């Protein structure tokens, strides 16, 4: 079936879908190429949504709602554990 | 430059504390700035401001912070001075460690410097592993090295996960990569590349082996691959396709490969690629770090006891 060369990986217990690699050629160790060359030479977690423009997603109301909520208390809990030792200016 | 101004705007409190000079890092999850601040205690200090992408979940941000707070500041693991937040904008402040580019120093390290580098990487890995942190992104850009000062720092816990019995509480709430946040394919262990559900601290030891491989062969990046299976194909060409298939069976993965390729002798591989008197213990340690079986792969603690590191 599969055109060569190929690599195929599957889970022995059906947990994953099979996946594949096919290239023109398998990796070849190239000792002739000079050092240091290799011898072989978005989504928002907060809103649980794929976005197209970071800046515009950030400026959306659903992102604004999450950003200005109690959700970062987990971060503030740690920060309150740290000593501030910089000089602060007004 | 507009980045500097927009960092100030997103986190106004930074204005009162830091003179932000330069942008010294960028990745998909963070930008890093170099800054100057005054310490209450007296001197000025150079500071690294790590600005996390505002899309990161609070749990992910908190987890990295917690790794820095709890495990860091000791044994070549970066620590944290403070952390600043306005809303979804979170900036971690760390001591700035001036460091070499890995490429630039690669072909100029003495062999003794290569031993020290590795010894110091294993101290950091030992530290984090005692806390049950799997780093998941060990590679030269996350291991900072100051050649002049002989100073070393493991950074970047943005991809970290917890072992089953992790001491970092927040890491329990971090979605597993195999369950659901991907590193550089070329530093990822076969059990990561094959999406093994069980990924232990052993994956970090593999990555240290890849670094060690670069050091011994003078080639960086050694595995140059844009995806996981290409890196796996390249690993098979080094460690042998038969040997890789056998080992993968032991962790519940079945690999089929078109061309059978033989395992390479590590010494001859590195020597042909690349000091006059590299001991056998170096290639023996390398062989253990690049153990295809994650159960038998050497641990950070055992690595520090390895004959390669007598007497240091
Ligand atoms: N404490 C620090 N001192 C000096 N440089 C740093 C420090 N932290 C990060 N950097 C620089 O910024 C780069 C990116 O930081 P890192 O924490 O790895 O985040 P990411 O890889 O997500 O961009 C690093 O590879 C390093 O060069
Ligand atoms: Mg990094
Ligand atoms: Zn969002």
């Amino acid at each position: 079936r599969l055109k060569k060369p190929f690599v195929k990986v599957e889970d022995m217990s059906q947990l994953y879908r099979p996946f594949y690699l096919q290239l023109t050629n398998m990796p070849f160790i190239n000792y002739s190429i000079q050092k240091p060359c290799s011898p072989f030479d978005g989504y928002c977690e907060c809103c649980l949504q794929k976005y197209e423009d970071l800046e515009t997603h950030l400026l959306s109301e659903q992102h604004r709602n999450f950003a200005q909520s109690n959700q970062y208390q987990v971060v503030d809990d740690i920060v309150s554990k740290l000593v501030f030792d910089f000089v602060e200016y007004e | 430059k507009k980045d500097i101004e927009k960092l100030y705007e997103a986190v106004p409190q930074l204005s009162n504390v830091f003179k932000i000079e330069d942008k010294i890092g960028e990745g998909t999850f963070s930008s890093v700035y170099l800054a100057t601040a005054q310490l209450q205690v007296g001197p000025e200090e150079k500071i690294a401001l790590k600005h996390l992408i505002p899309t990161s979940h609070p749990i992910r941000i908190a987890a990295e912070l917690q790794c820095l707070t709890v495990a860091g500041g000791q044994d070549n693991v970066m620590g944290v001075k403070y952390c600043f937040r306005k809303n979804d904008h979170v900036v971690i402040a760390m001591p700035y460690l001036e460091h070499e580019s890995f490429l630039d120093i690669l072909n100029s390290l003495s062999f003794q410097e290569v031993r020290e580098y590795m010894l110091n990487l294993f101290k950091a890995l030992k530290r984090i592993h005692q806390f049950g942190i799997v780093h998941r992104d060990v590679k030269p850009s996350n291991f900072l090295y100051n050649r002049r000062l002989k100073k070393y720092a493991l950074v970047d816990f943005g991809l970290a996960q917890g072992t089953h019995d992790t001491k970092i509480e927040l890491l329990k709430f971090v979605q597993s990569e195999a369950q659901q946040r991907a590193g550089t394919p070329g530093f990822r262990a076969p059990e990561v590349l094959t999406k093994c559900p069980n990924q232990t601290t052993a994956i970090d030891m593999w990555s240290a082996g890849v670094i060690f491989l670069s050091l011994l062969s003078g080639r960086y990046p050694f595995y140059k691959a844009s995806d996981d299976l290409t890196a796996l194909a390249q690993i098979m060409t080094i460690r042998g396709s038969r040997e890789t298939i056998q080992a993968a069976k032991t962790f519940g993965k079945s690999i089929l490969c078109s061309k059978e390729v033989p395992a390479q002798d590590l010494r001859k591989l590195c020597e042909r690629l690349r000091w006059n008197e590299v001991p056998d213990e170096a290639y023996d340690l390398l062989d253990k770090l690049l153990d295809l079986n994650p159960a038998s792969r050497i641990t950070a603690e055992e690595a520090l006891l390895h004959p390669f590191f007598k007497d240091m």
